[PDB]
């Protein structure tokens, strides 16, 4: 359909966090992610926080850009793919086990 | 410990002397506060017991360590109680209160227990090279987070407490808006000299001078939690009169005077300790703040450091081998600019605790360099 | 670069000053010399030219970075032409000497060709975080090993060159065993002293202070070499000159000194340089040796502080905002401890360019944090 | 036989190096062994080296003791096993492919 991919869903970061900016990205479409890696700055008004890769993969696009203020909660933010191959068919926009 | 992966994983929040003045003075909202701080507390015990199960298992294990892990995960549970009283009943907020008062108790010891813990670690383990600075930076993180707990915890109960007659009226809580810093300097400087003379039977004499750039002849004052200030300048202060103490003690030339500096500039405060007790080498400063290399428990100088940092400070130190020494603390000339700097558990945190021995980026030489004579 | 790879592959061979001068004084063999040299030199160049590698590609592709690149790369073959080139024949010793002095003059500009690179890599790229400290990180360890061959270089020409009449015949290569430090103080104030007036038409006076704890009356001298420290002093001085005469230039005061204290103990030679300038905020402090944060190319303090620490030694400064600056070097007193400090490629090295840049440590505030007035 | 394993030599570890004092091990028989983790603290005449693991691993027995001085190059030093299964055979002292 799509090849086999993870979305990122923007967490509450901090116990009262309802929404977040996305400061800025710290990957790049294309670049491998392993996890713990630094994958974007959100702010809220409480603190800049460094939102970190949770799955190891590669980015494979970009569904929230830089900028974008006061994002809620569960909003997807990227896509991730288990392998680079895959990257391609997403620039167009369950055998993950 | 799956509340405790949770909440370690929640970022704290940093306040600034700004915004706890504001909210006491303009505010002072019990509901506000409660709601912060339910949340607040057991997100930064979480995040420093993440860091203490990371420890080397030798230290881990001490029952002293043990003590503290245990008085901290009591006192989350005993926070997470909150998460679902609601603030609209005033005895939620009674109670809470309580809660407040019996975690600072059983805080009380946590820092020399701590202490007792790295100790018995060593003196039955070995000092080694990796491990230290490991446990360097966890006890700088533990310990701010710990000054930081009470620091929340002492806002709160001083604005609802309900005191009656409180000692310091015009402060907010513990942050006093006009805290004079000479007062503060002579203050700690009293309080270290009376137990220099106790002790060495003599003291030298302070020397304060004050340079006002803001407007010049006007007396420094900076909005500040004095007893942090208080706290580092009597370490130093008893530092600078030790060492002149024991420098003149054999000598005919009559002791020389711990001079003190205090400058504000558009954005530092700046108070410069200067002694003339004959100084440090280079290579033994840095090792002043490294906890386990450490007449008059020697976590003084780190600590010091701590509280120094702890809103975006700095405390420094700068010797000639031969003379003297200068000790420097700076603080932010404006609150709006003095957030809170707290431990904050995530993989960065994780990977320092994990990070094995590596090779020296810099050569060293052999200890025994080819005899370049023969 | 399979000759590259085995020699960035090799350990540097960190010498000491005495070793330098117990051979240049006591042995003065040029065997010895050329031996250790004809593989030490493409060791160096090597462990440097795999680092440069390591840049990223942005910085790498800039012509300046390639021609310093290629400058190496022609020196390592070069170099290794003597591999195999016996010793017991003094003509292929004559030649060698040839070499380093071709090699020496090759490199004259690579300081400042650098320096375009990394100019050219900014003003075109931008300036990031985690690059800016890689891009540091590389700097200190390509400038120290670029002294470091300079200093090897000019041990064996100024030893084997043959100069007839030689500047300093005292001296031994460029090492002074009775280095007069007022002496070089006064000098590189002087020449300071000289462009100063000629650009702003005044300049502060020194004074000179010397405290030798060794032995009280006697001046202090150190086993080292002068230009070295010419260069460090140079540099404090040009700064503290301009600091003051800017601040005193609409002031009706009168312009203060710059003073200089030199102190020396048991393993300590410092030198502190202080000036009433008015200071600089703390946060901008570190910054003054960031490569890329930089009237009268600023690589001056950073290049300083490298000559300090190449010998063991550092370079240190201390503001107090609205008043004034400390600068001091710290020197090793004995030259039986002053090892050369040299960048080592190994793994350690290879993580700092491969790091990712990760989440921060320690808590950061928001840009705009919650109004707790309202 | 015995299990597939890796014998560790003593490189020259600096052009001149003819032999060097084992002065640190820095890991521990059982120890996994990354690639350029560190191994031993090897002294010379000329320096001390920190000696880096070259193949990844885990450390099956130490041949050469802390404080051996002068050990020649080509000395076998230790010896590292795929698996750690196999570290179990070697307290007892080609399909590596
Ligand atoms: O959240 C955010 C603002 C918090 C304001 C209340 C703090 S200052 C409580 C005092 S402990
Ligand atoms: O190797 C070892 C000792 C080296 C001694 C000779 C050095 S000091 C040559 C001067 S460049
Ligand atoms: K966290
Ligand atoms: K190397």
């Amino acid at each position: 359909s799509y090849p086999p991919h993870m979305q990122v869903l923007l967490p509450a970061l901090s116990p009262t966090m309802t929404m977040g900016t996305v400061q800025r990205w710290e990957k790049k479409v294309g670049e491998k992610l392993s996890e713990g890696d630094l994958l974007a700055e959100i702010e809220t008004d409480k603190a800049t926080i460094g939102f970190e890769v949770q799955e190891e993969g590669y980015l494979a696009k970009i569904l929230v850009p830089e900028g974008t203020r006061d994002v809620p909660l569960g909003t997807p933010l990227c896509i991730i793919v288990e392998k680079e191959a895959d990257i391609s068919a997403f620039a167009d926009y369950t055998d993950l086990k | 410990p799956k509340q405790i992966e949770r909440y370690s994983r929640f970022s704290p929040s940093p306040l600034s002397i700004k915004q706890f003045l504001d909210f006491g003075r303009d505010n002072a909202c019990e509901k506000t506060s409660y709601m912060f701080l339910r949340k607040e507390l057991p997100v930064r015990l979480a995040n420093t017991m993440r860091e203490v199960n990371l420890l080397p298992d030798n230290l881990l294990n001490r029952p002293s360590v043990g003590l503290v892990q245990s008085w901290y995960m009591q006192s989350f549970l005993e926070l997470l109680e909150y998460e679902n009283k609601s603030p609209e009943d005033p005895q939620v907020l009674d109670n809470f209160l309580q809660v407040l008062i019996k975690v600072r108790n059983r805080h009380n010891d946590v820092v020399p227990t701590m202490a007792q813990g790295v100790i018995e670690y060593k003196e039955k383990f070995g000092f080694d090279p990796f491990i230290s600075t490991n446990i360097q930076y966890f006890l700088d993180r533990f310990y701010t987070n710990r000054i930081s707990f009470r620091m929340l915890i002492n806002q709160h109960t001083l604005l609802f407490g309900g005191d009656t007659n409180p000692v310091h009226p015009k402060h907010i809580g513990s942050i006093d808006p006009t805290c004079n810093v000479a007062d503060v300097v002579k203050d700690a400087y009293e309080t270290a000299k009376m137990l220099c003379e106790q002790y060495y039977l003599v003291a030298p004499e302070l020397e304060v001078e004050e340079f006002n750039a803001k407007a010049p002849d006007k007396p420094i004052q900076v909005v500040y939690v004095p007893s942090h200030l208080f706290h580092m300048l009597f370490e130093l202060f008893k530092n600078s009169m030790r060492a002149t103490v024991e420098l003149y003690e054999d000598r005919k030339e009559g002791y020389p005077a711990v001079k003190t500096l205090v400058t504000l500039g558009k954005e530092d405060l700046s108070i410069k300790i200067s002694d003339l007790g004959g100084g440090v080498p280079l290579r033994k400063i840095d090792r002043l703040f490294n906890y386990m290399y450490s007449p008059l428990f020697g976590y003084g100088l780190p600590i010091s450091r701590l509280y120094a940092r702890y809103f975006q400070g700095d405390l420094k130190l700068y010797s000639m081998e031969g003379v003297g020494t200068d000790a420097v603390i700076y603080l932010k000339a404006l609150s709006s600019e003095s957030f809170e700097r707290l431990p904050v558990f995530n993989k960065s945190a994780w990977r320092h605790y994990k990070t094995t021995p590596e090779a020296d980026d810099w050569s060293n030489p052999s200890s025994e360099p080819r005899d370049a004579s023969k």
